[PDB]
Parts: structure tokens; sequence; C-alpha cells
């Protein structure tokens, strides 16, 4: 896979007052987001979790708790300004992980070499009862 | 010349599959993929909208009956 | 694993989940079983919020990708605190 | 004109003519036989 | 006498309810001039209670033990005045309307999209099918006779 | 008495009704034919497709323990 990641570096901060939708104990203890992209010019855009804040020139590097705001985030941004963009994960260890290309082709569309984890190639109807399966591990998805 | 499968066209087929909100319904064939390839080459519409909005959707030949 | 996903074979490839899907669970692969000849995966269950917003759009028969719930976790639940 | 029939025929403006004269009729039928407990006419 | 329910055309209680009604009617009545028409119409409601008395007093209709009517519905056609007669007449009634709505929708689901005849009703054929109610129990007879009232296995679609 | 006893009859035939329903209906109705695989008690099936709130059996329990109630009193 000829899809390398970009291991996110320490580059300059959004400006942004700084306010109660930050982190917490959680992000300090357990694991927290950074999402990061290029940006075309110095706008307004409206943060996840309250109010909003102007971009610089150049890349980018916003912090945030969970997953899923980041990625609400990059929703906006890629339609409304059309710029492309990742997040990384980090852990307390220092670690940091590479998470939603994992091409760098959106996972919208096809790009072989994705693996097939997770299909029944039958209809739902042909589940089965779970008496048939009772007291084992097996459930009738699987 | 390879003799196309599923019906022709207008066709009101019954439904024989369990699983689906037309079970022992009536609909329209509107075509069918002569595809080999396909796993539900056969598409039906309906006068009655089910839960999801939606009024069509795919059926092998095994699940019709060629009613008439 | 903490939540499950399960896709069917009545997928027809259109391709609304992955667009709706909130925090890059699924995707499309390579497949021979429609027009589109592409099929559903979810190989990123971990991060399966749960809501069944995907499966909501699935515009199929009675359903082609299902949402069975498990056990819970600390990102299953959308914590953040 | 024809516009104004078709919206003459939506259910609510018939359903309201529609009870207003069978409540009439009841109330008509009360006044003409007071408290009409019983059948006596069989 | 049903378990020894007298008629109030002879009990005793009933004339004593009538009598405290009209009465304080009348009270109510000797505190305006004799010829107020809202005193006319307490007279006149005094009259109609008393014609219903009187009324009550004509129809075999037996009377409680407090000085209340009290209906016979056990079968027996010499109390039937109550139930019978008005319970086959609104059967009659409810048999005309349930076969009047079945008959137009039967009617109109042919077309193209019935739901627009359903929530606008076509008032021509709606007049030209209402006055049917005649046929009510013959018509929908012949058809369980020729087996055209029910289905066996169209469940869904139609 | 007689109007109390009809009362009695409606509580005890509509209880009768909400927990056959839960018990036939358990195993899935059109609304969601594979029902039998979801277990006993679940939240539920999604707010799409028309919504499905109070759906599971374990729900139809809930909605009838409300009636039981009632008849008794
Ligand atoms: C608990 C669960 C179990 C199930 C539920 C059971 C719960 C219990 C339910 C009990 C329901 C009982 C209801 C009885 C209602 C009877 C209505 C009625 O009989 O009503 C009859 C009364 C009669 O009124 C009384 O009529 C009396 C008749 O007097 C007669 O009797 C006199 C005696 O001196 C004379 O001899 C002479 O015969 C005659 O004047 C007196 O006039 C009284 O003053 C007067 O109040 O009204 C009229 O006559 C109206 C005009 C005639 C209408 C009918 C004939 C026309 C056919 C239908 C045409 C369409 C019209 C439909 C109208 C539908 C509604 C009526
Ligand atoms: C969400 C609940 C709901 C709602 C809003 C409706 C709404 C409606 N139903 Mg309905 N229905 C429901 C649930 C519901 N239904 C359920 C659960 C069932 C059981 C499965 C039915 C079974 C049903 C039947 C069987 C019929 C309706 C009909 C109707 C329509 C009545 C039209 C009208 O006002 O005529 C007003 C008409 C009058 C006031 C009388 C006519 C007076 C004449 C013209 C003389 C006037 C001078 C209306 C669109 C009727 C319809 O569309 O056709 C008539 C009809 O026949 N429904
Ligand atoms: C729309 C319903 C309706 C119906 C069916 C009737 C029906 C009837 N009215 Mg009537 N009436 C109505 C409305 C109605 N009226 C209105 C709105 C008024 C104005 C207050 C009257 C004022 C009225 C008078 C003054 C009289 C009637 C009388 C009568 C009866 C004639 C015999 C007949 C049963 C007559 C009656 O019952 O006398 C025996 C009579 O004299 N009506
Ligand atoms: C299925 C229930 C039911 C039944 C069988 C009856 C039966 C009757 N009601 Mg009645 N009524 C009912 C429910 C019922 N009611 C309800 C729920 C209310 C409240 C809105 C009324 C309010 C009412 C009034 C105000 C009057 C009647 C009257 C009558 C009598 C009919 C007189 C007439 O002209 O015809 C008849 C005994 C009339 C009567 O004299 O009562 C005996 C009368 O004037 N009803
Ligand atoms: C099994 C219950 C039952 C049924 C089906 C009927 C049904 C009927 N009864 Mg009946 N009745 C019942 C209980 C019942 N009643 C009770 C408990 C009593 C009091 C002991 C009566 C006393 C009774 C009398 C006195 C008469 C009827 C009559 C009638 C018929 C009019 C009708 C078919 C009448 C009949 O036989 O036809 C005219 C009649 O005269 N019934
Ligand atoms: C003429 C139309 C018509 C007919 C023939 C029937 C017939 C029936 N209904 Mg029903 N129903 C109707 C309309 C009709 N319904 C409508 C409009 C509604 C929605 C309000 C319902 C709601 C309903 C429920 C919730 C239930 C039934 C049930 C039943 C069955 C037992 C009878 C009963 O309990 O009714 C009781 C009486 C009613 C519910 C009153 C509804 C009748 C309406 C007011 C008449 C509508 C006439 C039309 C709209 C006006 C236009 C007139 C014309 C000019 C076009 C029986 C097969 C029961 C069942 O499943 O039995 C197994 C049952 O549980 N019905
Ligand atoms: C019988 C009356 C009649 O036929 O009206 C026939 C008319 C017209 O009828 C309407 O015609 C429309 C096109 O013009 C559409 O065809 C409608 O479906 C139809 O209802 O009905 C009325 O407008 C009167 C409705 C109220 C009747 C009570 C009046 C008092
Ligand atoms: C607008 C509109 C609407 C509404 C409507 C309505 C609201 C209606 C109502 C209606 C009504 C609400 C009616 C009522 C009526 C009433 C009546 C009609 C009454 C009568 C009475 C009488 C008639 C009486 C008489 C008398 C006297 C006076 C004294 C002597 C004796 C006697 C009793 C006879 C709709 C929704 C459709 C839609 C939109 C439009
Ligand atoms: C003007 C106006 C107004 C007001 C209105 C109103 C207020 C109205 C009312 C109305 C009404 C208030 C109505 C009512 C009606 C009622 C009726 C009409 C009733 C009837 C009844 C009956 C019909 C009964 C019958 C019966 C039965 C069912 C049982 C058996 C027997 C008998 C017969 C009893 C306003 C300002 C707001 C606005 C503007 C306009
Ligand atoms: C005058 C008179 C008479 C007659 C009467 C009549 C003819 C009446 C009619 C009446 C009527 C014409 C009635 C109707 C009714 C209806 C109703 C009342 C309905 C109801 C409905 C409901 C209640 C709903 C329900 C539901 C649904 C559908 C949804 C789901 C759930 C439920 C179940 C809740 C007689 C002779 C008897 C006696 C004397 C007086
Ligand atoms: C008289 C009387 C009595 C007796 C009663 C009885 C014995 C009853 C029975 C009842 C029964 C045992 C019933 C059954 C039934 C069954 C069936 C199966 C039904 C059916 C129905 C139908 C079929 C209808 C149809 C229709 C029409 C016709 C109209 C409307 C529409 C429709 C289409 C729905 C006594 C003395 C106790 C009390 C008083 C009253
Ligand atoms: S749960 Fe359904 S919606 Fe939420 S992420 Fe997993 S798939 Fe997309
Ligand atoms: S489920 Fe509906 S959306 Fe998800 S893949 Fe199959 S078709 Fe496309
Ligand atoms: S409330 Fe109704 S919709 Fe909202 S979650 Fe519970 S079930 Fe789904």
């Amino acid at each position: 896979g000829f899809v390398p990641p970009q291991l996110d570096p320490s580059t300059p901060s959004p400006i942004f007052g700084g306010s109660t939708g930050g982190l917490l104990r959680k992000a300090q203890v357990e694991e927290f987001y950074v999402i990061t992209w290029t940006s075309p010019k110095e706008q307004v855009f409206e943060m996840p979790t309250g109010g909003a804040a102007i971009m610089r020139e150049g890349p980018n590097l916003l912090k945030l708790a969970r997953k899923e705001q980041c990625l609400a985030l990059g929703n906006r941004l890629r339609s409304k300004y059309k710029i492309a963009y990742q997040f990384y994960r980090v852990f307390p260890n220092g670690e940091v992980q590479y998470l939603h290309p994992k091409d760098g082709v959106y996972p919208e569309k096809v790009n072989a070499g994705r693996q097939g984890v997770g299909q029944n190639f039958r209809s739902i109807g042909k589940n089965v009862s779970p008496i048939e399966v009772k007291f084992t591990g097996k459930n009738s998805f699987d | 010349k390879p003799p196309p499968r599923g019906p022709k066209r207008g066709t009101k087929v019954k439904i024989l599959r369990r699983e689906s909100y037309w079970y022992n319904g009536t609909g329209s064939v509107v075509t069918v993929d002569q595809d080999p390839n396909t796993r539900y080459p056969v598409v039906v519409r309906f006068a009655k909208v089910n839960y999801a909005g939606v009024s069509t959707n795919n059926y092998a030949l095994d699940e019709i009956k060629e009613v008439a | 694993m903490s939540h499950s996903v399960k896709i069917y074979d009545t997928c027809i490839g259109c391709t609304q989940c992955v667009r709706a899907c909130p925090t890059d669970v699924l995707e499309m692969i390579p497949w021979d079983g429609c027009k589109a000849k592409q099929i559903a995966s979810a190989p990123r269950t971990e991060d399966c919020v749960g809501c069944k917003r995907c499966e909501s759009a699935c515009p199929t028969d009675f359903l082609s990708v299902r949402v069975y719930l498990g056990p819970e976790t600390t990102r299953s639940m959308a914590l953040s605190y | 004109m024809r516009d104004i029939k078709t919206y003459l025929s939506v259910a609510p403006v018939l359903s309201t003519l529609w009870f207003g004269a069978l409540a009439g009729l009841l109330i008509e039928i009360n006044r003409l036989f007071p408290d009409a407990l019983s059948f006596p006419f069989f | 006498d049903i378990a020894g329910l007298t008629p109030c055309k002879e009990s005793k209680a009933f004339a004593k309810r009538e009598k405290q009604s009209v009465k304080k009617l009348n009270s109510s009545l000797k505190k305006y001039a004799p010829d107020s028409a809202p005193a006319l119409a307490i007279q006149a409601t005094i009259d109609k209670t008393k014609r219903r008395f009187e009324n009550y007093g004509k129809f075999g209709l037996l009377c409680g033990s407090d000085g209340l009517p009290h209906l016979i519905v056990s079968g027996d056609q010499r109390h039937w005045g109550e139930f019978i007669t008005p319970g086959v007449l609104f059967l009659y009634i409810a048999g005309w309307i349930g076969w009047v709505g079945r008959s137009y929708l039967i009617a109109v689901s042919g077309e193209k999209k019935p739901a627009m005849r359903e929530i606008i009703i076509d008032v021509e054929l709606a007049a030209r099918i209402i006055p049917r109610g005649f046929i009510w129990p013959v018509a929908a007879y012949r058809e369980l006779i020729n087996g055209d009232l029910v289905v066996d296995d169209a469940d869904i679609g139609y | 008495d007689f109007l109390v006893h009809h009362a009695i009859a409606l509580g005890l035939h509509t209880t009768t009704l909400i927990l056959v329903k839960g018990a036939l209906d358990a195993r899935g109705s059109k609304l969601m034919p594979d029902k039998k695989d979801f277990g006993y008690s679940f939240p539920c099936d999604g707010p799409g497709r028309g919504g499905t709130c109070d759906i599971s059996a374990w729900d139809a329990f809930y909605l009838a323990v409300f009636w039981m109630l009632n008849t008794i009193g």
C-alpha cells in the first residue's frame, strides 16, 4: 500500500480565545484527537463545541476530545470551502496514529486494497433463531 | 438469442419473499438486468409505499410468481 | 467490537451510509454483485458510536446493513470526560 | 369557478356542513319529542 | 314486576320525585312578573317535565325502588320499546353507513392515485352511490352467497 | 353493579390485548420482521423508517402494567 501516513507535526493553532469546550481529564488520561489541514485564506468558521474562530495561512492544528467532533468539522470544511484534511489520535505514552483516510482517497468511493471485514453473503431474512445457537458464544448474525 | 431471464415487461408479480414489506404482494416488473453475475436482477414497482418511503427494490426469480 | 455492524448481499451499492457515517466506520469495496460492483464494509467498528442513521438511509427491501448492539466502552458511548 | 367546487369538495368543509345538518336534525327531533326515552310506537 | 320492580304508573317514589321537582321549579317561578318571558319559559318547562312524567307512566316502564326508571333488556318483547326495536333500528342505520362507505371505496379504488379521491371525495359519485342504503342487508347477502365479500390469501398491496 | 362489571370486563380485555400483542408479535411484524434476533429487551430500532420507540415485547409488558394497576384499582 503506497499510502503512507504524514506523521502529524507541531504547527500553529487557529486564533481563538480558549473556552469551556476544550479538553478535560479524559484527554489528559486516556486519549484525545488532533485535526490538521492547510487553509487557503484567513476566514471564520464555527468550532464544533461553541462559538467561532479564524484560521491562519498554511497548515493548521486543532485539538479536540472525541473523533466525532473532528470528523464533523472536517465534513464542514469539505462541504463549505473544498479543502482536504486529516486527523490523528494521540496516546499519553507519546504515540500518534493516523485514522481517517487510511489511503488518502475518501472512504466515500472505491479504492481496491481494503479488505472485507464483516460481510455476510445472505439476505437479512436468512438469519436463524436464538434457540438454534443458545448456550454457545455464537450469535445469529455471525 | 441467449434467452433473457425474468418476465418480459408489465407482468404483475406476486412476491414470494418473506422478509420484505410486500410478502404476498402484487407488484410490477420494470426491468431485469441480463447480466448473469447479478444476485438480484429483477426490480419491481408497487402502488403501496413502505415505511422507509421507498417504492422499489430488487429480487431474484425464485422469489417471484408470474401471476396474471 | 463494542457494537457490531453487519452487511447483507441485498446491498445495491448505492453508498448512502458512508456519506452519512458520522465517525468514519464504513466504506465501499469492489464486488461483483451489483451494477456498481461495490459492496459495503465495516473494518472500523471500534469507533462505531451506535446511531442508526447509517441504516436509516439504506433504501432496500427491508434493510441491507444492520447495527447490532452489544457491550459498552469509553468511545462507543460518545464520552468526552 | 370549478376550482372553488373542487375546493368545496375537500373533506373539512364537507364534513362541517354534513355534521351541522345532522346535529340540526337531531336537535329538531329532540324538540319535537322531548326526552324520548322509550320506543312507544310498537 | 321483574324482581319486584313495580311500574311507576303505580309506585310512589316516582310521584315524590315529580312532586319535589315541580315544587322547586314553582318556588323558583315566583321571583319575576307572572308574564315575563323567562317566567313563561319556566312554566313551559314545568308542564314539559310534567307531561314527561305522564308519558313515562304510559308505557309499562318498570320502575325502581328509589323512584327511577329501569330498563328490562332480558329479551322478553313485553319490554321491547327500550332495546330490541331501537337496537335493530340502529343496526339498520349502521349497516347502511358501513355498506355505503365500503361500496364507495371499492368503486373509487379504480383510478390513478385513489388517495386524491379519498381526501377530496367524488361528490358526484358520492351522491349517486350514497342512497343505496336500502340494499345493504340484501346486497351484501348475495355477496356472501357468491363469496365476493371476503378474500382468502391476498393481504398486502391490494 | 352492571356498569362496574362492564368497566371491569373492558379492563380485562384491553390488558389481555396488550399482553397478547406483546407475545405473538414478539418474533416480528412488518415493521421489524427480524426482531427475533434482537433478544427480549432492547431500546429501539432507530428513529428512521417511521420511528420505532417502544417496540420491544418488554415494552409491551411495560405498557400493560399500567392497565393492570388500573383494572385492579
Ligand atoms: C353496556 C354495554 C351493552 C350495550 C349498550 C347498551 C346500553 C343501553 C342502551 C339503551 C338504548 C335505549 C335507547 C332508546 C331510545 C329510543 C328513541 C326513540 O324511540 O324515539 C322515539 C321518540 C318518541 O318521543 C316520545 O313519543 C311519545 C309517543 O306518544 C305516543 O304514545 C301516546 C300515549 O298516550 C299516544 O297513545 C300515541 O300513541 C303517541 O302520542 C310521546 O309523544 C312523548 O312525549 C315523546 O317524548 O321520538 C320520536 O318519535 C322520533 C321520531 C320517530 C323516529 C323513528 C321513526 C322513523 C324511522 C327513522 C327515520 C329517520 C330518523 C332517525 C331518528 C333516530 C332517532 C329517533
Ligand atoms: C365505511 C367504512 C368502514 C367500514 C365498513 C369499517 C368496518 C370495520 N371496522 Mg373500521 N374504521 C373506519 C371505517 C370503516 N370501518 C374509519 C374511517 C376508521 C378510522 C376512524 C376506522 C377505524 C377502525 C378501528 C380502530 C377498528 C375498526 C374495526 C372495524 C371492523 C369491526 C367494526 C368496528 O369495530 O368498527 C367500530 C366503528 C368505528 C371504528 C367507526 C368508524 C366508522 C367511520 C366513522 C365511518 C366512515 C365513513 C366515511 C369515512 C364517510 C364517507 C361517507 C361516504 C359518502 C363516502 C369492521 C370490519 C375494528 C376491527 O379491527 O375489527 C376487527 C377496529 O378495531 N375500524
Ligand atoms: C372556516 C373553515 C373551517 C372551519 C369550520 C368551522 C369551525 C365550522 C363550524 C361549524 C359550526 C360550529 C356550526 C354550528 C352550528 C350550530 C347550529 C346549526 C345550531 C342550531 C341551533 C338551532 C337550530 C336551535 C334552534 C332552536 C331555537 C333557536 C329555539 C327554539 C327551539 C330550537 C331548539 C329549534 C374548516 C376547518 C372546515 C376548514 C378551514 C375553513
Ligand atoms: C366567532 C369566532 C370565534 C369563536 C368561535 C366559537 C367560540 C365557536 C364555538 C362553537 C361551538 C361551541 C360549537 C359547539 C357545537 C356543539 C354541538 C353542535 C353539539 C351537538 C350535540 C349533539 C348533536 C348531540 C347529539 C346526541 C348525541 C350524539 C347522543 C345521542 C343523543 C343526542 C341527540 C343528544 C373566535 C373569536 C374564537 C375566532 C373567530 C371566529
Ligand atoms: C339518534 C339516536 C340513535 C342513533 C344513533 C346513531 C345512528 C349514532 C351514530 C353514531 C356514530 C356514527 C358514531 C361513530 C363513532 C366513531 C367513533 C367514536 C370513532 C372513534 C375512533 C377512535 C376512538 C380512534 C381509535 C384509534 C385509532 C383509529 C388510532 C389507533 C388507536 C385507537 C384505537 C385509539 C338511536 C336510534 C340508536 C337511539 C336514539 C338516539
Ligand atoms: C340480541 C341480544 C342478545 C343476544 C346477542 C347475541 C346472541 C349475539 C351474538 C352475536 C354473534 C355470535 C355474532 C357473531 C358474528 C360473527 C361474524 C363472522 C360477524 C360478521 C360480520 C360481518 C361479516 C359484517 C360485514 C359487513 C357488513 C355486512 C356491513 C359492514 C361492512 C362489513 C363488510 C364489515 C342478548 C339477549 C344476549 C342481549 C340483548 C341483545
Ligand atoms: S453506527 Fe451506524 S451510523 Fe453510527 S457510525 Fe457505526 S454505522 Fe455509521
Ligand atoms: S446499505 Fe444501502 S447504503 Fe449501505 S451500502 Fe447497501 S445500499 Fe449502499
Ligand atoms: S425515542 Fe423513539 S426515537 Fe428517540 S431513541 Fe428512543 S426510540 Fe429511537
